RNA sequence: AGAGCACUGAUAGGGCUAGGGGGCCCACCAGCCUACCAAACCCUGUCAAACUCCGAAGGGUCCCAGGUGGAGCCUGGGAG
RNA sequence: UCGCCUCCUAAAAGGUAACGGAGGCGCCCAAAGGUCCCCUCAGGCGGGACGGAAAUCCGCCGGAGAGCGCAAGGGUAGAAGGGGGCCUGACUGCGAGGCCUGCAAGCCGAGCAGGGGCGAAAGCCGGGCCUAGUGAACCGGUGGUCCCGUGUGGAAGGGC
RNA sequence: UCCCCCGUGCCCAUAGCGGCGUGGAACCACCCGUUCCCAUUCCGAACACGGAAGUGAAACGCGCCAGCGCCGAUGGUACUGGGCGGGCGACCGCCUGGGAGAGUAGGUCGGUGCGGGGG
């Protein structure tokens, strides 16, 4: 290795969820679901 | 009539005898030198060679020749044999 | 490991819709993605010591792999660049490592951008090298706050197998690259 | 200019290559024998042309003083004359097309070049044109 | 800056130079002598 | 790019220029001065199998068999752009061993 | 030597064009014309001891052949 | 100004003078030394958070216009240029043959033995890309040495 | 003996640049994966191993063009040995040998030897 690997799990999208993960820190919540449709997604104004 | 004195432009350096020593078609012995020069203008070929100062010296007894590798430079060789 | 979201969404969708629009003869003509490169326009923290290196222990959180420092040659004295041995943090990432960041680019590291209209539709160099600029960095989800200090922006280039100026612009349009039209 | 300082001389050997042909112009001036034309007869020959016809024509000087003069001031012998006390000169050999102009007939231009031809130490011969273009 | 080196468990010398200010304050390297054959040389 | 082609050309002759491709490995013993090839050992041009490393080790044993009846003994390697590591070692390491 | 502008620098005219000069948009801070000064680049025509993409007549050296000339070589005495 | 280095004057072998025209040296490098391996510039165009004509990046063009410590010239990416590793051959004893040249010098150098470094091996290594960075001889200090050492034995001094 | 492909060597741009078509049977490259040898001042980018899902797009070799680039005569000229003449002057002229430079027509998108594989 020599650096932390790629432990996946869930990145807690704020909306509902996305799995995806790897990166580093597993159980990462993120506030805006960000894709997930929270704004600019299918247009919404 | 009393004027000024001096400049800065009389220095020079003394000669270095820069030349081709033996020429093409000259019998040369062993060790002789063939090219005293600045850099790699003529490059060492068959049975030639150089140390330090780009000095083409015959490794072995023979005849000296020139061939022109256009691109690859100018090459002084040695035809040992006879 | 070898299978991920936009990983699938690449082959399983993006390539085809690219060909019915345009029209490709061979297979190795589709704009697939070859390399993603990251460059830190630093120069600042060059001065002191307590901070300059910490611009690296984090850029392994966005790609799993540690980054790389680089320097210069020319002698510009306009700011303490004597002779030439300064700062230049960069990183490059391929395979899955080039995918997760993408999977984390247009999905979590997006909404929290000041005046987020999308992405630049004018910043095109013809050959598939669209460019942007990342001022803030907390938009990366891992880049929190509880272990940071201040601003450390950077800009990232993108490399394609594309041909035309309009080409990759379309490739972008299906991976998640909104513009302003 | 920028150049660098001063320069040796150069014996005007073969009255030749210092030579041309009436290019962009109607009539022109020629050199019968060589000299070192200076950056002070040129202008003197130039303005002498303009003054013949106010509001008109275009004079095409084709020589330039890119040469240093060198004179010492009353002293003895040491070093090399900084000189330039008259400035710069232009290496002129025969056959060279000194000037050439355009913009009028000949009765209004057989003289403008006849005049300025008197501002030169060397004999001159006005060139009509002769479409011998190479 | 002048310098010369002697060998270990036997004093005998050779020739070279050090530079001091360029942090090089110790100087010991291997070398070939004319008595015995090949060993560690010092300084002083 | 190549250098060591020149590096040997300084010393003696008998270029053993090895070509390695992704599934193929060809090894000659070519002499300059006269500028002519000799033992043209190969495998994808011979008939040997296809396991790469442990296949070069045998073509390496071919030149030995083939050359030692031609008046040959003088090693004079010619690494290409490659790096004396895997197949090039096995190709080699059988040579003098052959 | 000569000649040439492909490197080093120098130069007249024209051209298109980075910058600035006049004049509006009179100011988001950019823009267009221009008998204006100006480099990048091109054509026209050039300058050079310390420029050469080229290049002589001649010059030096080895081989062969003519060449016996107060030629040439070696050793030593003597000088000027 | 006096010694040494680079270009022209130097009239195409060498060399050439002038209180001619222009510039440098009296340093330096334990890595700037050797071996094995990886890589190849300046500049330009166009995109790129800083900065901004010029900061690290990226795509294209880019044959040498960059770099090679310092003046200049020759040379050179088909490396002598930029990184890494292992090393001390900036060894000892010799040294054919030669450039230059009045003497003294200065300079290049294959080949062998003792021993070693690098590399799988071919091979290379007797300092540095080179051309400047230096001082006959006399006198004296320091360390070794089968040496000489005054009637003899030590010693004193000398010698290599 | 010839043609294609591969390794390579010479003559050194009548090989180069750019564009255009072809080539995938074998050839070689792209390409799959980094478990082991090896490795990146991050990274299988490159070096490297294991290999058959895909392809000739890239890169590469082969044929056409002549825009750039290069090669380039004959002719004549500058110049110059050597002998000679004219002007005080800057310079010029004659004869016998040598003979350029650039510019013209023209040529050019290479030629060739060895081995190996496939025709
Ligand atoms: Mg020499
Ligand atoms: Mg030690
Ligand atoms: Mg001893
Ligand atoms: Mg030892
Ligand atoms: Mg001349
Ligand atoms: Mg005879
Ligand atoms: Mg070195
Ligand atoms: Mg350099
Ligand atoms: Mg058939």
């Amino acid at each position: 290795g020599i650096h932390p690997k790629l432990v996946p799990a869930r990145i807690i999208c704020g909306c509902g969820n996305v799995i995806e993960t790897y990166s580093t820190k597993p159980e990462i919540y993120v506030e805006v679901c960000s894709k997930c449709h929270p704004f600019y997604t299918g247009q919404q104004r | 009539k009393k004027g000024l004195g001096s400049t800065r432009n009389g220095r020079d350096s003394q000669a270095k005898r820069l030349g081709v020593k033996r020429y093409e078609g000259q019998v040369v012995r062993a060790g002789n030198i063939l090219v005293r020069q600045r850099g790699t203008r003529f490059k060492p070929g068959k049975n030639v060679g150089m140390g330090r100062d780009f000095t083409l010296f015959a490794l072995v007894d023979g005849v000296v020749e020139f061939q022109d590798r256009g691109r690859l430079g100018r090459y002084v060789h040695v035809r040992p044999l006879a | 490991p070898l299978d991920l979201a936009l990983k699938r969404k690449y082959y399983e969708e993006v390539r085809p819709e690219l060909i019915r629009r345009f029209g490709y003869q061979n297979v190795w003509e589709v704009p697939r993605l070859e390399k993603v490169v990251i460059n830190q326009g630093l120069g600042e923290a060059k001065e002191d010591a307590r901070i300059l290196e910490k611009a690296a222990q984090e850029l392994a959180l966005i790609t799993g792999q540690k980054p790389a420092v680089t320097r210069a040659k020319k002698s510009i004295s306009n700011f303490k660049l004597r002779k030439g041995m300064p700062i230049g943090l960069r990183v490059t990432l391929r395979r899955d490592r080039m995918w997760i960041f993408l999977e984390k680019l247009l999905n979590v590291a997006l909404p929290r951008i000041r005046d987020f209209r999308g992405l630049n539709p004018n910043s095109f160099d013809g050959r598939g090298n669209y460019n942007l600029g990342l001022r803030e960095q907390l938009i990366f989800p891992e880049i929190t706050y509880d272990m940071v200090d201040a601003l450390r922006g950077m800009d990232i280039a993108v490399v394609t197998t594309a041909e035309t100026d309009e080409e990759a612009r379309a490739l972008l349009e299906l991976l998640g690259f909104p513009f302003r039209k | 200019r920028m150049k660098y300082r001063k320069q040796q001389r150069g014996r005007l050997k073969g009255a030749t290559k210092g030579g041309d042909y009436v290019a962009f112009g109607d009539f022109g001036l020629v050199a019968l024998e060589p000299a070192w034309i200076t950056a002070q007869q040129i202008e003197a020959a130039r303005v002498a042309m303009v003054r013949h016809f106010r509001r008109g024509g275009k004079i095409f000087i084709r020589i330039f003083p890119d040469k240093p003069y060198t004179k010492k001031p009353l002293e003895v012998r040491m070093g090399k004359g900084k000189g330039n006390v008259e400035g710069y000169v232009a290496v002129v050999k025969p056959g060279r097309v000194m000037f050439e102009v355009a913009g009028v007939t000949e009765e209004q231009a057989m003289e403008a070049l006849r005049i300025a031809g008197h501002k030169l130490p060397i004999k001159t011969k006005i060139v009509r044109r002769d479409a011998y273009d190479e | 800056l002048l310098l010369e080196c002697t060998e270990c468990k036997r004093r005998n010398y050779a020739t070279e130079k050090n530079k001091r200010n360029t942090p090089n304050k110790l100087e010991l390297r291997k070398y070939c002598p004319w008595c015995r054959k090949h060993t560690v040389h010092r300084e002083v | 790019k190549f250098r060591v082609r020149n590096r040997i050309k300084r010393t003696g002759r008998l270029r053993l220029s090895v070509f390695r491709s992704l599934k193929h490995i060809y090894a000659q013993i070519i002499d300059d001065e006269k500028g002519v090839t000799l033992v043209s050992a190969s495998s994808l041009a011979l008939k040997l199998k296809g396991n790469k490393t442990e296949v070069a080790r045998q073509v390496g044993r071919a030149l030995a068999e083939k050359a030692l009846a031609l008046g040959i003994k003088q090693v004079a390697f010619d690494r290409g752009p490659y790096k004396y590591h895997g197949r090039v070692k096995a190709l080699a390491e059988g040579a003098r061993e052959g």
